[PDB]
């Protein structure tokens, strides 16, 4: 996450403080059911561990 | 009729009360009337030339011409006192002085570049304001700015002087068309001024194109040149699309908006509306927040220093003073609201003075004093160009090689004239440099100044007796290296056809030049060149897609105007006698299918952009609908408001 | 310059090309390398250019007499017989100084 | 109906490098008036517009003859006169 932010950092100084969207995203955990209407569960860490990974792949 | 009767001869003699434009022109009395229109409107259309030299033919005219224009030099009327300089940038400043007569205050601002209008402006020579000091006193004639038009003792050029001749290289000069040497190239260099605006609000951002990843640097600073054609770029800011765009934001994106100029900032004015401290906390208008404050400190300095001059009942401060120091203290005061077209404006807004040097390009149009336009063809090495290689003038190149075909049905002789006499000149300037006495030198000069204009010599003695031994010496010099002014006034005091007789009978050794490679002896001889105004990029333009209009038809955009674009993108009119033209083909289907798929029709647009961008690039061929076009569905719908409906019989 | 030159064969030759650029350099060169004088009188000075040169024409088996300059114009306008391979022919011949 | 053969290689030069002999038929000098450009990209339309090439108007409608318009401007007279007479 400190390395994603010596990316987006710039930003940081206004946009970031009124709202970290890349935490936004993180933090947002919603129901989840598949189509055969069978649900999901999921820690966050590794959700979040993804995001990082994925926002880096760009 | 008999009304021309009124006219007498005899009461404009040694008179030049009936010229006016032309007074510039040497040899008015020959040129036809049509020329000098002309040349009357190249005066108009001339620009101002970095390396402007004083006419070699001249009239004498023309200083009073440059004295009498005040858009060039500034002149303190008055004996004046500097009280204080205060600096805005390091290319302008503020003088604050005080006449020593009147006791009135006034004010004198330099900078680098004035603009006139578009693109068109010229530099300064500002070293006599720069030498100028705190306590120091200015006379009652003095030239704090001048142009370049002007050069050390106020001589006035409009032009270069050019080695031409007329020759026929390789047809390049059909019609009239100009051949030009790169060493002359150099000397028909010209100024480029631009004042481009870029707003900003708070939805878009500034982009780091200049600076690395510890600088932030969205724009040029004020010494810094542009790169990339690109003064700045632009995005908008939106949370949603704000985590995979903002990042990267050094690169260029296809969302940006983009401003386009080149050439070197010279001044930079930044009005916000924005409160300040958002802008401190901004990291990307950092640099909108130093130029903030640079401009709210000179007006801090202004006040200060002023405050006593404006504020004292016994006192007089000229009204330009008053009002620079009454818009400086609204900007340093509380509650100040800038307004542009009429409308309180968010964000901020910029306006960088850009300035260049543009040279000489082909297509572009240079012409003489006698209404001899031409676009340079060719712009060449200056070796592979006509040498002469016979006699004491060997090594002499043609700076400038002219049509000869029309030089007689175009009735102005005047420009064989000026060669003749600039081409003998050369003769009498290399016998002064042969001979080693001054007296000798001097009396050459004389002698053919009173062959040429009795009045010229006159004088020419007078100022040489005038004259120390050194200065005669470095007169002699530079007279005979440099060149030896003629005057040719317009209307009375010419050089006629006997004079020239005369001086070509007596000078019995001069004769055509003998050139390499070229059979025929041909001469080569300075005359007066201008550049005029129009260029090829004055009125290149190029369009592929471009805004739309509200009926669906391509139309012009103001894009160019804004400095949002680099060239003009303006759509071209296919006219009623350019389709009776293309009816001479008989496939009205291909021509339908043009303005169909160009313009008329959306679908048909589309399906020809999305041939072109994915298929066979070198084998296109595209497939059409026959759906209805949008012109004939807005003539359908306005025949239905008219009550009529055209229908196939 | 070579006296006589056949027009059929230069035209029906491969090596046509060749010989049109070989007279042409000839011509340009002779014409840098010499000047020209005017008498400006009604005589006429003597001026020798390769163009002012007279050379003899075989064509269809005649003898034409005809300039340098016109033959190398000549060959520049008989193309369509090389293009073709079609002998030139005395109908498709005119002076070539007017 | 023109056909492009090279591409300029210099940024600052923006100029159409015309022919001299189609001046006549364009009734137009260098006098720097600008001249409009449609590109052509349909082949059929290639092939329909090829009727307003240069050879088309070779021959002049009025007489059936060869047209002047195309043929050597005054210089080229001039050259080729020196060179012939």
């Amino acid at each position: 996450y400190s390395y994603l932010l010596k990316s987006y950092l710039p930003i940081k100084n206004i946009l970031d403080k009124n709202n970290v969207i890349l935490q936004l995203m993180t933090i947002k955990n919603a129901k989840f059911m598949n189509k055969e209407n069978k649900e999901v569960d999921f820690s966050t860490d590794h959700l979040a561990e993804e995001v990082l990974d994925m926002l880096l792949c760009i | 009729m008999d009304d021309i009767s009124v006219i007498k001869n005899e009461d404009y003699e040694g008179s030049h009360r009936f010229l006016a434009e032309e007074l510039l022109m040497p040899n008015a009395n020959k040129t036809d009337g049509n020329r000098s229109t002309m040349f009357c409107s190249h005066l108009a259309q001339a620009v101002t030339l970095q390396k402007a030299e004083p006419p070699l033919v001249y009239t004498n005219f023309e200083n009073q011409v440059g004295k009498y224009s005040t858009a060039g030099y500034r002149k303190a009327n008055s004996n004046y006192k500097v009280i204080e300089k205060i600096y805005k940038n390091d290319y302008n400043y503020v003088l604050i002085v005080q006449d020593q007569e009147t006791g009135e205050y006034t004010l004198f601002e330099r900078a680098e570049c004035e603009f006139l209008t578009e693109h068109y402006g010229f530099q300064w020579d500002n070293d006599k304001i720069d030498s100028l000091k705190k306590d120091d006193t200015i006379e009652k004639d003095t030239v704090l700015y001048k142009n370049t038009c002007y050069d050390e003792n106020m001589n006035f050029g409009y032009g270069v002087n050019l080695n031409a001749a007329y020759f026929s290289y390789k047809n390049e000069t059909l019609e009239d068309a100009i051949v030009i040497s790169e060493s002359a190239a150099k000397k028909l260099g010209t100024f480029s001024v631009n004042k481009v605006k870029v707003s900003v609000n708070t939805n878009d951002i500034l982009l780091n194109l200049y600076g690395d990843n510890e600088n932030y640097k969205g724009f040029p600073d004020i010494g810094e040149h542009i790169k990339n054609q690109i003064i700045a770029s632009r995005r908008r800011f939106d949370y949603n699309t704000a985590l995979y765009e903002l990042k990267n934001l050094n690169e260029m994106r296809d969302s940006d908006t983009p401003f386009f100029a080149d050439g070197k900032i010279v001044d930079i004015e930044i009005f916000s509306n924005v409160p300040e401290e958002e802008l401190k906390v901004q990291k990307y208008n950092e640099q909108v927040l130093y130029y903030i404050n640079k401009q709210k400190e000179f007006s801090n300095n202004v006040y200060q220093k002023l405050k006593k001059i404006v504020e004292g009942k016994d006192n007089n401060v000229s009204d330009k003073l008053l009002h620079f120091y009454n818009n400086c203290k609204m900007r340093i005061d509380e509650n100040i609201s800038y307004t542009y077209q009429n409308s309180k404006f968010s964000g901020f807004i910029m306006e960088f003075t850009i300035l260049e040097e543009e040279p000489l390009n082909k297509g572009s149009k240079i012409t003489g004093r006698y209404g001899n336009k031409g676009v340079i063809s060719k712009i060449l090495p200056d070796d592979q160009m006509p040498t002469v290689a016979e006699g004491r003038f060997k090594g002499l190149k043609a700076d400038i090689c002219l049509n000869p075909l029309g030089v007689f049905n175009r009735l102005n002789p005047s420009q064989l004239i000026e060669q003749e006499l600039n081409w003998i000149a050369k003769f009498i300037r290399k016998d002064m440099e042969e001979a080693g006495s001054n007296e000798e030198k001097v009396s050459i000069l004389l002698d053919f100044l009173n062959r040429v204009n009795k009045e010229e010599t006159e004088l020419m003695e007078e100022f040489i007796n005038s004259l120390n031994k050194t200065e005669l010496e470095e007169f002699l010099n530079d007279i005979i290296e440099n060149g030896i002014p003629i005057c040719q006034k317009p209307f009375f005091g010419n050089i006629g056809l006997d004079e020239l007789w005369e001086l070509y009978n007596h000078y019995d050794h001069i004769d055509y030049f003998k050139c390499e490679g070229i059979s025929t002896p041909l001469i080569i001889g300075e005359i007066y060149m201008v550049r005029l105004k129009h260029e090829p990029h004055s009125k290149f333009s190029a369009r592929s897609t471009s805004f739309m209009n509200l009926r669906g038809l391509p139309a012009k955009s103001k894009n160019f105007k804004e400095h949002k674009d680099l060239y003009s993108k303006t759509p071209v009119r296919i006219g009623n006698m350019e389709i009776s033209n293309l009816s001479l083909t008989n496939e009205m289907g291909s021509i339908m299918d043009m303005l169909n798929s160009y313009s008329n029709n959306e679908t048909n647009r589309r399906e020809l952009i999305m041939q072109l961008l994915t298929g066979n690039p070198f084998d296109t061929n595209i497939d059409l609908s026959d759906v209805e076009s949008g012109t004939s569905k807005i003539l359908k719908s306005l025949f239905t408001c008219l009550g009529l409906s055209i229908d196939d019989v | 310059m070579e006296k006589t030159y056949n027009l059929n064969d230069i035209l029906l030759s491969n090596e046509y090309e060749k010989i049109k650029e070989d007279i042409k350099e000839e011509i340009i060169n002779d014409m840098a390398s010499k000047k020209v004088k005017y008498s400006n009188t009604s005589e006429f000075a003597k001026n020798d250019f390769l163009k002012d040169e007279f050379i003899d024409l075989v064509v269809d088996g005649e003898t034409y007499e005809i300039t340098y300059g016109n033959l190398i114009t000549l060959l520049i306008v008989a193309r369509p017989f090389n293009h073709f391979k079609v002998p030139m022919t005395e109908d498709l011949l005119f002076d070539l100084s007017d | 109906y023109l056909k492009i053969g090279l591409i300029k290689k210099d940024y600052k030069d923006l100029t159409l490098g015309i022919s001299n002999n189609l001046l006549s038929a364009l009734s137009g000098d260098y006098d720097g008036d600008v001249l409009n450009i449609i590109p052509v990209f349909d082949n059929k339309m290639k092939e329909h517009f090829s009727l307003l090439s240069p050879q088309n108007f070779l021959v002049d409608r009025n007489n059936g003859r060869f047209n002047g318009d195309f043929d050597l401007q005054k210089d080229q007279i001039l050259g080729i006169f020196i060179l012939n007479n």
